[PDB]
RNA sequence: GGUUAAGCGACUAAGCGUACACGGUGGAUGCCCUGGCAGUCAGAGGCGAUGAAGGACGUGCUAAUCUGCGAUAAGCGUCGG
RNA sequence: CCCGGCGAGGGGAGUGAAAAAGAACCUGAAACCGUGUACGUACAAGCAGUGGGAGCACGCUUAGGCGUGUGACUGCGUACC
RNA sequence: AGGACCGAACCGACUAAUGUUGAAAAAUUAGCGGAUGACUUGUGGCUGGGGGUGAAAGGCCAAUCAAACCGGGAGAUAGCU
RNA sequence: CGAAGGUGUGCUGUGAGGCAUGCUGGAGGUAUCAGAAGUGCGAAUGCUGACAUAAGUAACGAUAAAGCGGGUGAAAAGCCCGCUCGCCGGAAGACCAAGGGUUCCUGUCCAACGUUAAUCGGGGCAGGGUGAGUCGACCCCUAAGGCGAGGCCGAAAGGCGU
RNA sequence: GACGACGUUGAUAGGCCGGGUGUGUAAGCGCAGCGAUGCGUUGAGCUAACCGGUACUAAUGAACCGUGAGGCUUAAC
């Protein structure tokens, strides 16, 4: 009656992918010094 | 005479739907409808929609007598996945696959 | 925590705005490179 | 181990269970039929039926106890004025539990609990 | 904490050997309305054991 | 015949492997040009206070957006085709 | 037109030479994942192949053979860079 | 009166557990120190890379500091993998 | 009236390979003999895209706390209304700044999005809404500072400054 | 998951009745005292999971699965 919308403004979701190098501590595991 | 009804791009992973689809393969349509009615799964609703549509297609486009129809074939194929992002800790992002599926029911006698 | 970007329009314009670029010849070359490359937006000015 | 212990804790602490069952008992008394999960019934009985037993005999002290258990004067009034008289000759068992399927939102087992009379 | 070799599709289906669903296969019939329902459950129309209980 | 006793045994498929048929996901390959790439030859080597390059904002019957234009605004005049 | 939520998707109908050319659109490979069918598989240890070798399924042939798939058991055998 | 005292805001940061693909690329919770001062906070400005600025730690200078980032030399060079 | 390419099957050579025709496809491909190569991949913690595995496994974001009865719709634990019950209260209530920028109000819709469903939405899509002599901005004036006619210096470039 | 009892031919759970037990003299009212408070009715009231009962409520007829006489060979009887 009112009209079913199909424009679908947000149907272009696209989406990418990213990451971040994290900080670590290997001092106690060191076999040496 | 075989009659086909499909639900393409159904919003559920194939595995979850196959769990239900295996439950009614080879059954009579009335018994299959009962089994689907009393199964507590989201996929049961989808599969029952498709099976009802297949019965209606048979009765209308083809011959008739719902009484002697059987679920001759049923299978679920993987549909295209939707890529999404779930942000994780420490600035990492993960890929989420929102899996879909194609549901096919073939009724016959 | 407090991150590095603390927005402020006045400081943005005074530091990277168009008239800031035009004031020195190096800034004018920044505009020259950006015009040559074909940027839609030369500066932060808006 | 859980040997001989009684009473579901229903993923809630003590005060919240007490408040929830007080509210639910009030609801059952005013409406005479309500729909909850099957495990919340079978625990409502252990709350609501003792109030009806208390209401079979009418006195100021008993009304004060009922008000302490359900802090609603309308509920106390209906208890002592109708439900006590209605169940005067009934030796316990004032409620029925009827399984009625599963909830759409979370597939929880539902049930109807009602007073056995409901004016039929 | 993590696999050293990729498990095969064989081991996948062998673990899912136990994941199959079970049908109810035991619908009861109300003696008054004739409706099908779960055993010890209200019918869709509100009957139980031949008595109208909800409406 | 039957009955026992001993010896032996097709019959199992929850699932799974292989082959084969047939689908789905996915986008290769072949084919094709909208555009690129390297030259050759003929020009032109500038523009701008009569306001440049580059823009902003408007303008149609419009709603963005692109293109043309500039309040004479998808345009005006004149001479030619 | 039918199912469905006056959904989505599908089944028909017509259009076209073709719709597994239906717009998620030329062809449509591989990885990947289904569904069926044939055979083998729940007392047997390991680079999973190869060499012998029953049986079964089918098609040719029609007793008998042959081909193909699958393969009990056995000899040997610890990937590549 | 006090670079007084206790103690909120506020500004810090001694300890413990937890979290470690975290709610967070250093937090949360429980305590803890100061809290009229060598105090804290707002809004502008100013000092620039062998440079700044530093009650000092090779601290900090846009989650980057025994020498910031961006672009060029530059396809630096590498008897090495 | 069936090109390349695929997908098959047979045949043939020491090999790399070739050849034939079944199917799909729908428009190209090329014996020979010469000539030129962006001429051959399985690995480089190769590169780019697709799809696996773990795996239906972890999680679903402060342990302030909910339960009824309705309404609506195709459907409601989550939407709404009512009734009680918890939580903040120098805050979790307001009012603004900075920054954002239409998120505001209203009607539709449910694909995508919302860590679940969603009938709901700061989602989509449309329409409306911001009304000033006294409030601000602009503007009068100046601080830190910046720029600075001339000027004084500095190969240029520029620096400092009345 | 399994395991055990029970489904009306029934005590399998709740409630209910009676007890037990734990706490310690409920509410209401009276009395005394200026009052706080005491006292009495009153060891009264209440009492999770305990014991002994009791069908008041819930354990529903279906249906489902599983069959129709069990291979062969010798040897005895």
């Amino acid at each position: 009656a009112n009209g079913e919308d199909s424009s679908f403004g947000s149907f272009t979701f696209t989406v990418e992918l990213f990451s971040t190098p994290v900080w670590i501590w290997w001092w106690p595991r060191i076999r040496g010094p | 005479m075989e009659t086909i009804a499909k639900h393409r791009h159904a919003r559920s992973s194939a595995q979850k739907v196959r769990l239900v689809a295996d439950l009614i393969r080879g059954k009579k349509v009335s018994q299959a409808l009962d089994i689907l009615t009393y199964t507590n799964k989201k996929a049961a609703v989808l599969v029952k929609k498709v099976l009802e549509s297949a019965i209606a297609n048979a009765e209308h486009n083809d011959g008739a007598d719902i009484d002697d129809l059987k679920v001759t074939k049923i299978f679920v194929d993987e549909g295209p996945s939707m890529k999404r992002i779930m942000p994780r800790a420490k600035g990492r992002a993960d890929r989420i696959l929102k899996r879909t599926s194609h549901i096919t029911v073939v009724v016959s006698d | 925590m407090k991150r590095t970007f603390q927005p402020s329009v006045l400081k943005r314009n005074r530091s990277h705005g168009f008239r800031a670029r035009m004031a020195t010849k190096n800034g004018r070359q920044v505009l020259a490179r950006r015009r040559a490359k074909g940027r839609a937006r030369l500066t932060v000015s808006k | 181990m859980r040997h001989r212990k009684s009473g579901r804790q229903l993923n809630r602490n003590s005060s919240h269970r007490q408040a929830m069952f007080r509210n639910m008992a009030g609801s059952l008394v005013r409406h005479e039929i309500i729909k909850t999960t099957l495990p919340k019934a079978k625990e409502l009985r252990r709350v609501v039926e003792p109030l009806i037993t208390l209401a079979k005999t009418d006195s100021v002290a008993n009304r004060r106890l009922a008000f302490a258990r359900t802090r609603d004067n309308e509920i106390v009034a209906k208890l002592f004025n109708e439900l006590g008289p209605r169940f005067a000759s009934r030796a316990g068992g004032y409620t029925r539990i009827l399984k009625c399927g599963f909830r759409a939102g979370d597939n929880a087992p539902m049930a109807y609990i009602e007073l056995v009379d409901r004016s039929e | 904490a993590v696999q050293q070799n990729k498990p095969t599709r064989s081991k996948r289906g062998m673990r899912r050997s136990h994941d199959a669903l079970t049908a109810v296969t035991s619908l009861s019939v109300d003696k008054t309305s004739g409706e099908k329902h779960l055993r010890h459950h209200i019918t869709a129309d509100g009957y139980y054991r031949g008595r109208k209980v909800i409406a």
